[PDB]
Formats: C-alpha cells, structure tokens, sequence
DNA sequence: ATCGGATGTATATATCTGACACGTGCCTGGAGACTAGGGAGTAATCCCCTTGGCGGTTAAAACGCGGGGGACAGCGCGTACGTGCGTTTAAGCGGTGCTAGAGCTGTCTACGACCAATTGAGCGGCCTCGGCACCGGGATTCTCGA
DNA sequence: TCGAGAATCCCGGTGCCGAGGCCGCTCAATTGGTCGTAGACAGCTCTAGCACCGCTTAAACGCACGTACGCGCTGTCCCCCGCGTTTTAACCGCCAAGGGGATTACTCCCTAGTCTCCAGGCACGTGTCAGATATATACATCCGAT
C-alpha cells in the first residue's frame, strides 16, 4: 500500500516504529528480529480492537455516545476470555458486575 | 504400529487413592460424590499444565516433554516446583 | 517534556469499529495503560522463551508462542491468525 | 445446476469460507478426489479400501475392492475420467487398477509392479502416467485394444540422462494441449515430454530451478500457471508458454515466514487459477491457506479444522474443499453456504439491510406470445462451466440391493 | 474387633501426614498424562522424570485443596466434605 | 558437556553451620534450585527498579532496595546488614 | 471412675547396600591491567504542586427506638459412610531388546547492529462547541397493609 | 389477590467544560549503506524412552453391616434493620506560600571491553558408612465390659 511508516506497510493502526524501539531500550533480549515488532503490533491492535468493540457495544446499551470507564468493566467482566486475561486487574472507577446471589432474592 | 486412542485412564485415579490424598490433607469423612469430582478437578489441573508443557516443547522443536519444561509450565502459573532444576 | 503515549493510536482503532463514538480521558488512560501491560506480558514471556532455548533473538516466532501461552483459548487462535496475516503483508510488500 | 440460479441476489463467491460437513470415516485416508462433477467423492483409504461417497447425504454408495483387485496395502493416488466413468487407482500394493463403475465392485486390468508407487495421472481415460518409486523414467501404462499389453513406455529419450537429477516423482499432463507431459525430477530439474499418443517423445524443456525433492507439480486449468512444490519451504508459481516449445519464468514465491513449514499439497482455482491453496506439514498448522496468485498476499485462511490436513481437492461445481485431517482420519469439508431467504415466502418481499427513506409519491392517497422452446438443455450455469455434458451417473448396486437389509 | 467409626481415620491421618511417599500409583498416573497429552500433540514422548514432576506437583495441589476443603466444611458445622465444599474452595481462591 | 550447579557452594555453608551433617542428592537439588530462584526474584526486582528510575546500572543500591521488597521483615533487616558488611569488607580490603 | 487384653507404635540390634564424601586430572572461566568513555553525581534555577487555613453549607453520620426474623440449640430420624473380611487383578520389578530422538560438532548463509543523512508524523498548544450533568413533570410500577 | 404510597424511571430544558479539531514544530522514524555472527542447516553418535514378559503380591474391589452423622424441623430470643432527630465534619472554594521536583550544565570516575594468566572447579573413579529392611519387643492409646 505504502512505503513509509512500516505500520502502513503491514496494514496496522498501531505503530511498528514505537514497538521496535520499545523492544530494544526495554532490554528484553539481545537482538530483536525484524518480524517481531510487526507481530507484536498486530496483537496489540487486535486486543485493543476486541475491547473497544465490546466497550462501545455496551456504550450503545447505556445509550451514551462516549465511553466512560464503567463501560470498560462491563465489557471486560461480561466476556470470559477478556476476564481471564484481566483476572488480577482492577479498572479504576469502574464499578462491579451487577449480580446478587440468588439465595438472597425474595420468595 | 499401534494406534490406541486411549480413553478412561481417569478411572485409574482410584477411590482408595483419593482417600489417601484426603488423609494427607487431614480430613476425616469423605462423601460418596467426591470421587467423581476430584477427578474432574484433577483433569482440569493437568490440562492447564500439559498444554503449557507441550507449547514449551513445540516451540523448542522436540518431541519430548522434558522435566525442565514441566517445571517452567508450573512456574508460569505461580506454583513453582523445587526439585528438578529451577 | 515529551511524554509519549498510545493515545492517538487507540483513537484510530475506535474510529474503525465504532466510527461515531468518542472516548473519555479517563478511559483513554485505561487503554493507554492496557497496551502498556499486555506489552510487558508478551515481551516479558518471550524474553524467557528466547533464553531457555539459549537463543539470543526475539524472533517473530516467540511472539507467536508468547501469545499462545498468555491469551486464553479463542483469543489466542484469533490473535495468532491476526499476526501472520500482518507479517506477510510486511514481507511481500 | 439450478440451485445457484435461485440462491443469491446474483453474487456467488470464488472460494468456500466455512466448513459444513465432516465425513465420519474412522479408518484413515490418504487421497480424496471428487468426480468430474460434485456428486461422487473417491476416498483413498489407509488400509486398502476405497469408500466412495455420494456427496448429498454423507453415506456411501459403493466400495471398489469387493469383487476383484482390492488393495492389500495403502492406496496412494486416484484420478477420474473425462466423464467420470472410470477410476485409475495407484496404490502401495504394487497395483494400478483401472476400475469401471459399470461393474462397481470388480477391476478390469491390473499390473503387478516392481515396487510401490507415489501417484497417478490420466491423460485420456485409459492411458495413465504412474510414478514408480526409484525409477528415473515414468513407465506410463496404457490400456490398449487388448487390456493385457500394458506398454511400459519409458518417458525418456534414449540418449538423455537425468543422472544427477534422481528419479522422476511427479508427472502431470497439460490441460489444453493434452499431449505434452510436464514431469519433475527428484533433484531440481523439470522435463517436458510430448507423447505422440507412435511413441516418439521430445525433451523440449529441461532446466533446474532449485535443489529439492519436487513433491508436486500442478498446472492451472487455463494452461497459464504452473506451480512447483519443492522439499524446501517454497512454492514457485510459474507461467507456461506452450505453442512443442516451452519456457517458464518466475511469477511469485509463497512461504511461511513464521513457522517455516513444508507445503504438502497445492491446488489452483477454476478458470485461470486466480487463487492458490496449500496445506502445511507441521503440527499446530491447522488450516488451509489461500493466496491471490497475482499480488501474492495471504488473503484468506480456511480456519475450520483441528488437525493437520494432508491432501486436498477442489471441484469447481459444488465449490468444496475435501481434505483428510491426517491425525484423526476424518475428511474435513468446506462448502459455500447459502443463507435462507424469507423473500421467497410471498412473490413480493424484500430484504433491505437498512431503514430506507422511501420518498412519498402521489399514489398513496388514490383509491403474451414470447418465443417458447422445450427441447434444448441448459448450456452454461451461473459459474460458467462446461455443462451440457450429461455425466456418467454412477449406477447404484442393482445386483444386490435386496440383500442390503441382511448382512452388508 | 471392629474398632470405632472414626478412629481408624485418625490412625490413618497420622500415618500419612508423617510419611512422604507418593500416594497415587505410578503406572495409572502415567497413563493419565499420556491420555491428556493426546489432545495437544500426537505421539509425544514424556521424559520419565517429567511424570514425577507432574505427580509431585499435582498431588501437592490436591492435598492443598483438601486442606481448604476441610476448612470450609468445618465452617458449615460438619466433618464431612462434599462437592458443595470443593466448589467453594475453588471459587473463593479464583479458579473460576 | 558440563552442567554447572551451586552444589559445592551450598556444601561449604552446610559444613560451616552443621559441621558433621551431610546432605542427600535429592535435597541438594532443592537447595540448588532454591538459590537460582532467589536470584531471579532479586535480580528481576532489581532490574525493573533500575528501569523505573530510568537508570541503566544495577548498582549495590538497587539490591539493597530489592532485598527490602521481597524478603519479608526480619530476613530483610538481616540480609541488608549481611550485605553492607560484605560490601565494606570487599572495598576496604 | 477402671479392668483386660491388646495391638499397633515407637524403641533397640543386625548387617548388608548402593548412595555419597572423597582423591586425580584439566581446562576454561575468572582475575588484573588499562584503556576510552558516557552515565551518574553535583551543583545550579524555577515554579508547580502540595501543605495549611478558613468560611461557609449541609449531606451525612451518630444516636436512639421498636420490632421483627434470622441465628442457634435441640431432637429425631434414616441413610450412607466406615470397618473389615474376603478376593481377586494389575502394579511393580527386573530384565532384555530396540530404536527414535537428543545432543553436539561443524560448516555457511542470511541478517540484525550500527552508522549517518533526511524529514515528516506526533506531541504540545489553542479554540471551540456539543455530549452529558442537572433538575421538573408525570407515568409507571414496585411493594405492603390491607 | 389488591389500592395507597413512594421510589425509580424517563423524558424534558438549560449550561458546562472537556473532548476534538487544527497550527506550528522538533526528534524520532526511515533507509541505505556495511559487518560479523547468530542460527540454520545436515550429520552423527548414543542413550534414554518405549515395548514386552514373568512374576509376586500389595492393593483395589465388592459386600455385609451397624452406627453416627447429616438433615430437617422445631422454638427461642436476640440483635439487626428501619427511621426520625439532632449533630458535625466533609466539601467546596477560596486564600497563599514555599518546598521540592524537574530540568540544565559541567565534570569525573566507574565500567565495559580486551588481553594475559592460571587454578577453581568441573566430571570421573574411588572406597565406606549411614542408611532401610529384617527382626523381636516394651508400652500408648483404644475398647468391650464392668
């Protein structure tokens, strides 16, 4: 498609310039290969696309346009795969998943 | 030579072997339904470890799940195992 | 001073899937600090796989095997296939 | 073919995307070849059976290997005729059986080979080029006016050496000439062989591209593109210039940069070969690939399976991909799905994908002898195929159909 | 002569807590590992000290679950563990 | 060829504090594996701590501030004092 | 309270074994000398953000009251888990065979580091406006005493 | 099975600022060159994993039985919820002030890199000794009967 800006050679929206910088002056290994920041920028595109698909999806239910952090916890905890990926995490100012244990519900 | 699709080796984790694991945990009376539940919890623990233990070898291009790679599979899940190197 | 971020790069993925919605500046700092966390778990894990095997290179094969170690189940299989789709646009063109 | 005349709005794809059947064949297979229509799938089975499947209900109609000529060892490759009448079957029991489905259990003529085989390829429905293992010529076996004289025609000139090139392992005939046979050596070199259908042959083309064991040579069905699968990790599609007189040139190279797998089988598209598929060799490669044969990019991946897929077939009528998952043995199958349409409930519905802003007209408040022909069949389908050849229908077994309630 | 319900168990506990051999047998556990590893590759070959490292890490987890099955079954005021006790101890710990 | 261990350097410290007492070969392999694990906790933690302050040097000051994070409490107050004793007795001698 | 066995449990020799502490050889990694060099320390400014205070306003906490229900003990039932005794059916073992794969060496080709030479996307800064806070009428509805 | 009640929902209008859209502008991205070296080959040796077999019996397996424990069903009382009235400190919005963080700029000294040296420590072959079975025994906890 293009020549400059390697992301555009790959067809990503995440930079492969910045990721190839952050695999050298982060000191992860001695010599990072040339295909390695391309593969890593594609995965970080996809997981950001998977969240922001499901985030604005539950933005529509709320009926609001923009995404507040409350929509992000509703996109993460409602989805099992994302939940597993973000198991330890706490999303700041994000509420909880609305559930009651059903013993406590009335007769 | 022999294409044996192995099935129901889970019933070798016997009812008097979940009793003795119960005893080392220090529990007194076991229900009748534990024995088909612990095998459900044993087959979940072994599925998570061996899937990582194969992946470490499948990347390393071998056909042996060597004991460095089981130890690294357990270290990633936060259950380190001292006794086989690392 | 120049403190970089992934702020504009998340924005160009929000204007792909949901091309009318916006994002708050608190929920930008989550996605700026999400990408900074899945980085250190992928390059953190693929700096052991290229050390246990006595290699010295993060190739593009370890970032495949880092992703199949971390990401569970059907996010692994789709992000692996998003990877090799995007490194082959890189190698040919 | 009238189902595709009614299925879409008018848009039909050029590759299947999803995978909707799976032949539960527990004994494993080696090769899967369809009929020249989409009806019959010949399955080259592992133990030595051939379990031929009707591709409408996923349960078989015959088994070639009951009366005479059953394969003791494995069966390697198979092709079909122009009409789908015969079967030419190459196996590892040192036997090439030409079967005929007029007698759908008995062979017609066999040959005890000197050893095992790799493949078979038919030019006419009787003559068939076979790949004898460890042989630097291709003893193409022809069924002559008598069946017995299988003339072991050595596909080599009497002077020419492929010493240093190994044996010949692949031979695939040309589609459009039908007389020049492209073969590829075990070490690098590619020959051409113009059979006179007398037995003079001309080594018009020889070359070497790269030192590998050439597992497979395919030609596109327009005779333009020719792809070569080596024993190293590359696919070289070439362009074919035959007026005889032949020379090729490099079009594209397809590799897996990530895992560096070997490509087992490769297959082309229908008309001019605008799409190249492949199946990789190593484990965790669970998916057939596609490539745009001009640009070169990985454009789509048939992500349906769970195992490694060994052989492949693309019949162009039903647009299916049959492939044996080599580990379990089951035949994975892809098909172009057609979603249902409620637009055919009444003769006027419409399925518009968006809330249309219909303009408000005035009407809302107000209160034959064409030419008729009955004789000709159809000539071209929606796919644009060679249709108006009413194919050899395989007859069902009307010798023992009454028995088939009792004991097979 | 048919000693009392319960005190064979407390004689069985003090034997097993004071001993350190492996409790699941070797050969049935080696066929469980070669059954579960068929899903992830076909014809693997386990190095035979990695069917000890899958034993002494697995029954040191099953024992560590029954120490947390017992603490919640005491909590329900009984001495009998049950499968509604195990699935608490996996859920509170975060295995679900 | 050769596989290094911490087998002998454990063994001198066994005979230092228990001079008649031997050790097994399985219970040496634990004490070999234990030393390698306290390394990659400490040198892991003293590497991220060099990165967070944007230095590039693991000096002695980082490993004082990495022992003080991992080691819980009274082992922290000892192994800091067992460190700075031994970094004076290397420097002054 | 306590008997009478009593029976497994923990307390003493025997003595064989193959695990280990030890003695020779060697080899490769550690130690020193010293070199250039850049990374950290050490000054310096400077001004941003935190600590402090206060004057309000008032949501919210603190408190006390009644009354209700949920906890907890008790009891009785019945079932199912334990105990053991008797009996199978693999596990363990050791042993030999076999070979597929792991490890290593060595060649040798691709390829990532690095340098400079150029520049153009990205961050910072600035305007701006619309998405949501923020409240009012009413319509539903969600419980509860009729 | 419900009409009074009240909290929620919801839909509305009016306002705020903070999301978004640009204007300039520098340093990080690109690249186009060298450069050796890491990894990718085949290749080979070998060892360790797998397959098998005969055995010996320890352990699983099944059943019978009786017993104690779970469970359920009670009644009790206590203590937690609900709510009104008063109380108080959180909050917001001021003020102001100065400490400390952040950057800049010299400066220097620690260390990376290289070489030259050599013995520490690695694997191996060694005897030997602290074990674990193999064995009778003194007595702790346990049990039926008293």
């Amino acid at each position: 498609a293009k020549a400059k800006t390697r992301s555009s050679r790959a067809g990503l929206q995440f930079p492969v310039g910045r990721v190839h910088r952050l695999l050298r002056k982060g000191n992860y290994a001695e010599r990072v290969g040339a295909g390695a920041p391309v593969y890593l920028a594609a995965v970080l595109e996809y997981l950001t696309a998977e969240i922001l698909e499901l985030a604005g999806n539950a933005a529509r239910d709320n009926k609001k346009t923009r995404i507040i952090p409350r929509h992000l916890q509703l996109a993460v905890r409602n989805d099992e795969e994302l939940n597993k990926l973000l198991g330890r995490v706490t999303i700041a100012q994000g509420g909880v998943l609305p559930n009651i244990q059903s013993v406590l519900l009335p007769k | 030579r022999h294409r044996k699709v192995l099935r129901d080796n889970i019933q070798g984790i016997t009812k008097p072997a979940i009793r003795r694991l119960a005893r080392r945990g220090g529990v007194k009376r076991i229900s009748g339904l534990i024995y088909e539940e612990t095998r459900g919890v044993l087959k979940v623990f072994l599925e998570n470890v061996i899937r990582d233990a194969v992946t470490y070898t499948e990347h390393a291009k071998r056909k042996t799940v060597t004991a460095m790679d089981v130890v690294y599979a357990l270290k990633r899940q936060g259950r380190t195992l001292y006794g086989f190197g690392g | 001073s120049r403190k970089e971020s992934y702020a504009i790069y998340v924005y160009k993925v929000l204007k792909q899937v949901h091309p009318d919605t916006g994002i708050s500046s608190k929920a930008m700092s989550i996605m700026n600090s999400f990408v900074n966390d899945v980085f250190e778990r992928i390059a953190g894990e693929a700096s052991r796989l290229a050390h246990y095997n006595k290699r010295s290179t993060i190739t593009s094969r370890e970032i495949q095997t880092a992703v199949r170690l971390l990401l569970p189940g059907e996010l692994a299989k789709h992000a692996v296939s998003e990877g090799t789709k995007a490194v082959t646009k890189y190698t040919s063109a | 073919a009238n189902l595709l005349l009614q299925d879409p709005f008018g848009v039909l794809k050029e590759y299947p995307e999803k995978l909707t059947h799976t032949l539960e064949v527990p004994v494993a297979a080696v090769c899967v070849k369809f009929s020249p229509r989409g009806d019959y799938l010949a399955v080259g089975c592992s133990n030595g059976a051939i379990i031929i499947y009707d591709m409408d209900s996923l349960k078989p109609i015959a088994m070639l290997g009951t009366h005479s000529g059953a394969h003791t060892r494995s069966v390697q490759s198979v092709c079909w005729s122009n009409d789908g009448r015969y079967l030419w079957s190459s196996g590892r029991d040192w036997y090439a059986k030409l079967w005929d489905m007029t007698q759908p259990t008995k062979c017609f003529q066999q040959y005890k080979f000197d050893g095992p085989l790799w493949s078979c390829h038919v030019v006419r429905w009787n003559v068939c080029i076979v790949t004898v293992v460890e042989e630097p010529t291709a003893y193409v076996l022809t069924l002559t006016d008598r069946q017995n004289a299988f003339h072991c025609f050595p596909l080599l000139e009497q002077d020419q050496d492929i010493s240093g090139h190994g044996y010949t392992l692949v031979a695939c005939p040309h589609p459009t000439i039908e007389s020049i046979i492209i073969t590829g050596t075990s070490k690098g070199w590619i020959n051409a062989f113009q059979l006179d259908l007398e037995d003079k042959i001309r080594c018009c083309y020889e070359e070497k591209i790269a030192n590998a064991n050439i597992k497979q040579i395919i030609i596109s069905p327009s005779g333009t593109r020719i792809a070569i699968n080596g024993s190293d990790r590359t696919i070289r599609q070439y362009q074919l210039i035959v007026e005889h007189s032949v020379s090729i040139e490099l079009e594209h190279k397809y590799q897996d940069i990530i895992n560096r797998l070997q490509w087992n089988t490769i297959f082309f598209s229908n008309h001019s070969g605008e799409y190249l598929v492949a199946s990789a060799h190593g484990s965790s490669a669970h998916d057939l690939y596609l490539w745009e044969t001009s640009s070169g990019s990985l454009v789509r991946v048939l992500e349906g399976a769970d195992e490694e897929l060994l052989d492949i077939d693309w019949n162009f009528y039903s647009m299916r991909i049959a492939s044996n998952g080599f580990e379990s043995g089951w035949v994975y199958m892809w098909s172009i799905v057609i979603p249902p349409k409620w637009s055919a409930l009444a003769p006027d519905f419409e399925e518009v994908e968006e809330n249309i802003d219909y303009q408000e007209k005035e009407n809302e408040f107000d209160i034959e002898e064409i030419a008729i022909d009955l004789c000709t069949p159809e000539k071209y389908d929606v796919r644009g195929n060679d249709i108006s050849m009413p194919s050899f229908v395989i007859p069902i077994d009307y010798e023992g159909v009454i028995i088939q309630q009792h004991w097979a | 002569h048919r000693y009392r319900p319960g005190t064979v168990a407390l004689r069985e506990i003090r034997r097993y807590q004071k001993s350190t051999e492996l409790l699941i047998r070797k050969l049935p556990f080696q066929r469980l590992v070669r059954e579960i590893a068929q899903d992830f590759k076909t014809d693997l070959r386990f190095q035979s000290s990695a069917v000890m490292a899958l034993q002494e890490a697995s029954e040191a987890y099953l024992v560590g679950l029954f120490e947390d099955t017992n603490l919640c079954g005491i909590h329900a005021k009984r001495v009998t563990i049950m499968p509604k006790d195990i699935q608490l101890a996996r859920r509170i710990r975060g295995e679900r």
